[PDB]
């Protein structure tokens, strides 16, 4: 039981298997892609501007 | 984060639609309007004779 | 006897519970974060068009 209970928890934190994840990877991806999407309108309205 | 990334995304678009308006009210004074509205006038009886 | 009591001691969370709390909460940054992060990517990418 215990092994098991081991088993199942290092399952679900580690699920690449090497780094423990405390964000979900779906999520984090999507905030890496809205940043850098924020990060090309900023250029835009900066160089509107100038 | 997410809040944040949000709220900053909101405030670029608004600066930009704000400096798009003042550069409306720089271009199309009463009196230029008068004269863009005699071009029309001249233009739509062309076309209509046309 | 020692194991069992060990295991009552450190047991607050049950595994079990934890593991479903931990469930739980993936679903939930799937079904309202995630859209929610979706939603805004596509806004920026009209306020682009706009500029």
């Amino acid at each position: 039981k215990l092994d098991s209970h081991l088993k199942e928890l290092r399952d679900f934190m580690y699920p690449e298997g090497n780094t423990l994840m405390l964000t979900t990877p779906e999520l984090s991806g999507e905030f890496h892609q809205l940043g850098s999407q924020l990060e090309k309108l900023n250029h835009i309205t900066v160089e509107i501007l100038g | 984060n997410a809040e944040y990334l949000e709220a900053k995304s909101n405030a670029l678009f608004l600066k930009l639609r704000m400096e798009e308006l003042q550069v409306l009210t720089d271009c199309y004074t009463p009196e230029k309007v008068l004269v863009h509205r005699q071009i029309r006038d001249t233009l739509e009886a062309g076309v209509k004779k046309e | 006897s020692k194991t069992q009591r060990a295991l009552q001691k450190n047991t607050n969370p049950d595994t079990d519970a934890l593991l479903k709390s931990l469930s739980d909460h993936y679903s939930l940054e799937l079904d309202e974060m995630v859209p929610k992060m979706q939603r805004l990517i596509q806004q920026c990418e009209k306020h682009q068009e706009y500029g």
